[PDB]
């Protein structure tokens, strides 16, 4: 059954348990932004 | 290429010499300073002038004062009557002798630089310091004490590699002392640790040196030591990250602090 409607998805559907696991790849480690900050020596560029 | 090879190719081409020759160059050697320094006293002029005009007259043209004042000097020499032409002739053929001097001793040179590698220095910049060496132990040499050449060219030898190794080997140079300084603190550091059985600490250090000498000193001693790092070094497998990407630049004002 839809939750939003209670009326049933159209066609009968696959249901059942899975295993599922959680990867170390979190966005919570991965989202960066800057606007201004530390400057390489020679090139005078931003680092990375 | 490989310059060693070639080096050792040239220095092979010279022959070796016996007691009798070593000893009548040196002999020559002596004889032509002390006709130098006659010379000098019956001309007036300085010994170190006259040497080195009769030295750029034996070695000839292919070895580039100038033309004029040695053409000079050269005949004024031939203006004298006798006895002091004789002079000349000695002090030219001693400046011969001591050029076939060093180079017949060239090969001692090697045989003592072979045992410095490893310690800052290539091969090649050893051996040109110990043939620098071997000119001074011509310089100095006397034969009159019947002691072979190689007893006394070893010393003065060994004394230029070392100086060598003291003074070209860091790219902050420290001075000489203190880098006697360093090697013994190295190897009483290493004494220490042999009978130790494990790492001295800084107080086992102090005491072992003696008197005059703390915790607080070997420290610092121990840290004007290090040697500076690459800032090309690589960090990763990947040949893309070096070690000065990393270093930021604290110097240049930001826009921040511009504004």
């Amino acid at each position: 059954y839809d939750g939003r409607t209670g009326e049933p998805i159209e066609g009968p559907i696959v249901v059942g348990q899975m295993f599922i696991m959680k990867l170390y790849h979190m966005v919570e480690d991965k989202m960066h932004a800057r606007s201004t900050g530390p400057y390489s020596l020679i090139t005078q560029q931003p680092l990375g | 290429s490989d310059p060693v090879r070639q080096y050792l190719h040239e220095i092979g081409q010279v022959p070796l010499l016996t007691l009798e020759e070593e000893v009548e160059l040196a002999r020559k050697v002596e004889e032509g300073m002390e006709a130098i320094k006659k010379l000098s006293e019956i001309t007036g002029l300085d010994p170190d002038l006259i040497r080195e005009v009769v030295r750029a007259k034996i070695l000839g043209s292919a070895r580039v004062l100038d033309p004029k004042t040695v053409e000079e000097i050269d005949q004024k020499l031939k203006s004298l009557p006798k006895e002091h032409k004789r002079y000349l002739h000695i002090a030219r053929e001693g400046e011969a002798a001591r050029q076939h001097l060093i180079e017949a001793n060239l090969r001692l040179v090697v045989s003592i630089a072979k045992k410095y590698t490893g310690r800052g220095l290539s091969f090649l910049d050893l051996i040109q310091e110990g043939n620098q060496g071997l000119i001074r132990a011509v310089e100095k040499f006397e034969y009159k004490r019947r002691f072979k050449f190689s007893t006394y060219a070893t010393w003065w030898i060994r004394q230029a590699i070392n100086r060598a190794i003291a003074d070209q080997a860091r790219t902050i140079r420290i001075p000489v002392h203190m880098v006697e300084t360093i090697n013994k603190l190295s190897r009483t550091a290493r004494q220490l640790q042999q009978e130790l059985g494990r790492e001295p600490t800084y107080e086992e250090i102090a005491e072992a040196m003696g008197p005059g000498w703390d915790a607080k000193r070997v420290e610092e001693t121990l840290k004007i030591a290090q040697e500076p790092v690459s800032l090309e070094t690589p960090i990763g497998d990947e040949k893309d990250s070096f070690y000065g990407d990393f270093i930021p630049d604290e110097h240049l004002p930001s826009p921040v602090d511009a504004a």
